[PDB]
RNA sequence: UUGCCGUUGCUAUGGC
């Protein structure tokens, strides 16, 4: 019924913002709206994270036509300012992607987290 | 800069000493001579150099301890 | 817009500049049931600043 | 390490070819080292899973393997159960070299890379420096992989020919 | 004379003047002595007047002020001789601040009465770039990237400051001038806290690259550096015993460092709210912990930014006792700013309730060694002052003051006048976004200065 | 008491 939806809990939010921080040390995380809807046209991105908060939240609302047409897991999460400090940038984040890597260091952690977004769905 | 580092200390009077494990942390050098350990535990005992025995030093591997 | 200039070295910047928040008004426009004008004004407020700026 | 029961099966070779490129191995004696280990580990599971559960022999080193494998990391958290253990491969035990976690973590561009950083000494888990390619990595010790202070590339003087290339072209 | 008997007569002269003020001689003379035990001795919290505190700010020209350091010079028992440096300097109390600007400025603080007055500052800027490019070269004598941590030496010779340049720069208190460069000699190496051991001339400088460094500045030289933490160790804290605590954020770890025997102790908060929840039958869980001040030798108490302050004991890894949003909840978003709907209705909705809200993090905190009471600092726009329960098992707010408004980078505290009868003083850099980055929507009435609060004890 | 711009007194706080 609301726009922003699913909004993830507390505890899963926790575990979605770990696996951005991780995933920002690898060099396998694209911040902004604008690079991750290049990542779902060109079908690399794991899934979307997006800011339920973001002023006004329509300016985002474009992914989810991106994500459910591709068929990609995404997610909102309550708060920009905590993903854009989880995401290393200095700056707040509406929307970030995970790139797709069969070879990377975090895989089993990036798939636990998949899962429960599927769920969540 | 060097640093000294003194655990397991037993106070030995039957023979009238001290005993201890050192530890020499020695960062950017190859390794502390025996005689310049025995300077700078006497400085911090407060003990004359010709009372500070030192034997059994071995550096890990790599180097730095 | 680039084949009629609709959007339009410093010239450039401002286009570019203006090209984003293009789309921002219109996601705004497109998934809105009653879209406001609100804030487009701010949008353009913002960019104007901008235009001074440079 | 012990010798498979038919070597010269094709099917063996070009698997060992297929390990062999994609974690840069040096010969069939590390497949052959790591195989033994996971035969001993699956042989153990098969013997325990006869057993009755509830068994104190079958709870006690089932849990005690398990939690084993959890800390070296080849077994999930979420799938501690022996039967599990039964279905580990040899690549899951490759993955954790030091070699392949230098790789994955983005400190070499390619496995040989990563093995030349490794035996050159420019590779330290926590305080140590370790020059050893089939060291194993945990999970505690998988985020301290770094450059050896030491290291040229860790913040130390340059190599040799840096600073003599820097000589010859001062004067 | 002999400098035996020159200790004899100022100790003869120092006792004169402890029975001049007044049994009571014998324990104020254990007093004197109680900073050795390591054990929270100044139980003064009841006696605050948090209420009739002198309240002043003073605004600063520089942009986002990030740290202070006040140093405070203290009789030595031992020997009977002022820390000041100088025979100018005696009784004079100086504190030395730190912005994004490059620029470090120190300031008199000996009045309570009358506001900060600076005195002397330094600025750095692109002149200080290093040309090599090399980490073993980065040895310019300012710096050319934001300053972020300051600490003043016990002795009063020297303040060290360093941040994102990658470097640690010492400086003369006297003229601010630049007397030796120590690189980090790593890539990522960024400085992002500073402590002074107690009462010596030991540094411990918490990196960005997952590890805490040593130095001895008397020295000017490096002594060891310490590994465990998985992520960026964003805070320190030190005693006069060599027990270094620490932070690791979004690790949501805190290690306490026993240099003496080369270990470490790790404290994980651990607080699930299924559990929270469950034994209630809106609760925020823990993101990462940034602010550390060590209470007592045996305890200190850390601040995360889901708004939980913590206190720790040694004994136990799990927190002995925590007050969750301790700094209350941002205000709701506006709805006339959440979505550019028309009608109204819409508009609410998309504020999902209450689900949207966050607490306010722990941007600072402080506490006064070996004392039952420390200071918590956010942008909510108000310090808040604690008090440890006796035992140690517990804590109760006992009181808030208003005057700052922004984000509280930092937070010290100082002291004057005879043991019994002392005021103090609480100084606190304010500044208009967060130190180490500008993630912080910006606060309403936020400015860069240096905010003062006086309070006395009476009883 | 401020880099800049105001207000308020003979001191205090509003914006960038």
């Amino acid at each position: 019924n609301p726009k922003a939806f699913p909004l993830a809990d507390a505890a899963l939010t926790q575990q979605i913002l770990d696996v951005v921080q991780q995933a920002a040390n690898l060099r396998q995380l694209k911040k902004g709206a604008n690079e991750a809807t290049k990542t779902l046209n060109r079908g690399i991105s794991e899934f979307i994270i997006m800011a339920a908060d973001c002023e006004p939240i329509e300016i985002l609302l474009h992914l989810p036509l991106l994500c459910e047409d591709k068929n990609v897991p995404y997610v909102f999460v309550p708060s920009r300012v905590a993903l854009g400090r989880a995401c290393g940038v200095s700056r707040p984040v509406i929307a970030a992607s995970i790139t797709t890597n069969d070879a990377s260091a975090i895989k089993t952690q990036i798939y636990a987290v998949k899962d429960k977004i599927e769920t969540l769905l | 800069a060097v640093t000294i580092r003194t655990r397991k200390v037993i106070s030995n009077p039957l023979l009238a000493r001290k005993q201890f494990v050192v530890d020499v942390l020695h960062p950017n050098r190859a390794n502390v001579s025996k005689d310049e350990l025995r300077e700078k535990l006497a400085e911090v005992y407060k003990a004359e150099k010709d009372a500070v025995s030192v034997f059994g030093f071995r550096t890990q591997f790599g180097g730095g301890k | 817009g680039a084949e009629k200039a609709l959007f339009r070295k410093n010239k450039g910047r401002i286009s570019r500049y203006l090209a984003n928040k293009c789309s921002m008004a219109s996601r705004i426009d497109n998934y809105s049931e009653e879209p406001s004008n609100v804030f487009g004004s701010v949008l353009k407020k913002q960019v104007e600043q901008r235009l001074e700026f440079y | 390490y012990s010798t498979p029961k038919r070597p010269y099966e094709s099917s063996r070779l070009d698997a060992e070819l297929k390990l062999a490129g994609e974690f840069g191995l040096k010969n069939k004696k590390e497949i052959y080292r790591i195989s033994f280990q996971l035969s001993k580990i699956r042989r153990a599971a098969r013997d325990l899973l006869t057993r009755d559960e509830k068994d104190p022999k079958r709870l006690f080193e089932g849990n005690a393997l398990i939690r084993r494998l959890v800390r070296v990391g080849v077994l999930s958290e979420d799938k501690k159960k022996l039967d599990y253990v039964l279905a580990l491969k040899v690549e899951d035990f490759l993955e954790r070299r030091l070699q392949t976690q230098v790789y994955k973590l983005g400190l070499a561009k390619s496995v040989h890379h990563a093995r030349v950083l490794i035996t050159q000494r420019h590779i330290a888990v926590g305080k140590q420096i370790v020059n050893i390619p089939s060291f194993m990595v945990r999970l505690d010790s998988e985020k301290h992989i770094d450059f050896a202070p030491t290291s040229p590339f860790g913040g130390a003087r340059p190599g040799r020919v840096a600073r003599r290339n820097a000589a010859r072209k001062a004067e | 004379e002999n400098p035996a008997d020159k200790r004899r007569r100022l100790a003869k002269q120092y006792l004169e003047n402890l029975k001049s003020e007044a049994d009571i001689i014998a324990s104020r003379l254990k007093e004197d002595v109680a900073e050795q035990q390591g054990r929270v001795f100044r139980y003064f919290g009841d006696k605050l007047l948090i209420s009739e505190a002198k309240q002043s700010f003073t605004r600063v020209g520089e942009n986002n002020l990030t740290c202070i350091s006040c140093f405070q010079p203290v009789l030595n028992k031992y020997t009977f001789e002022e820390s000041s440096n100088g025979d100018k300097n005696k009784g004079r109390l100086f504190a030395y601040t730190v912005s994004k600007d490059l620029q470090l400025t120190k300031y008199d603080i000996t009045d309570f009465s009358k506001r900060p007055k600076k005195l002397k500052y330094a600025k750095g800027g692109a002149k200080y770039i290093p040309t090599s490019k090399h980490e073993y070269e980065n040895t310019t004598e300012g710096h050319y990237d934001e300053i972020l941590t300051v600490a003043a030496s016990p002795d009063g010779k020297y303040v060290v400051t360093g941040g994102r340049d990658r470097k640690l720069i010492v400086w003369s208190t006297e003229s601010l001038s630049p007397v030796k460069v120590i690189p980090t000699k790593d890539r990522r190496g960024e400085v992002l806290s500073l402590a002074f051991r107690k009462n010596s001339d030991q540094l411990y400088a918490s990196c960005a690259d997952f590890k805490i460094r040593t130095y001895s500045i008397n020295q000017f030289s490096q002594l060891e550096i310490l590994y465990g933490h998985h992520d960026i160790v964003e805070d320190i804290s030190a005693l006069a015993m060599e027990r270094c605590v620490t932070v690791g954020a979004r690790d949501r770890t805190a290690m306490l460092w026993k240099i003496p025997d080369e270990t470490r102790l790790t404290f994980r908060g651990g607080d699930e709210p299924q559990k929270l929840l469950r034994r209630w039958m809106l609760f925020f869980c823990e993101g990462s912990i940034d602010v550390v001040s060590m209470v007592d030798d045996f305890h200190f108490i850390t601040g995360s930014d889901n708004g939980n302050i913590c206190l720790w004991s040694l004994a136990k890894k799990k927190p002995i006792f925590t007050e969750r949003i301790a700094h209350g909840i941002l205000p709701e978003p506006s709805f006339n700013d959440i979505s550019g709907e028309t009608d109204e209705e819409l508009r609410k909705r998309q504020l999902q309730g209450k689900k949207l809200l966050q607490p306010f993090w722990i941007t600072s905190l402080y506490a006064i060694p070996y004392s039952n009471v420390f200071i918590s600092g956010s942008w909510s726009g108000s310090l808040k002052v604690w008090k440890i329960s006796d035992n140690l098992r517990s804590f109760e707010l006992l009181g808030e003051l208003s005057g700052a408004k922004g984000v509280v980078t930092k937070i010290q505290v100082v002291e004057s006048g005879k043991h019994g009868k002392e005021k103090f003083r609480i100084l606190a850099s304010i500044a208009k976004e967060h130190r180490l980055g500008r993630w912080i929507a910006n606060v309403s009435g936020a400015r860069n200065g240096i905010y003062s609060a006086v309070i006395d004890q009476t009883g």
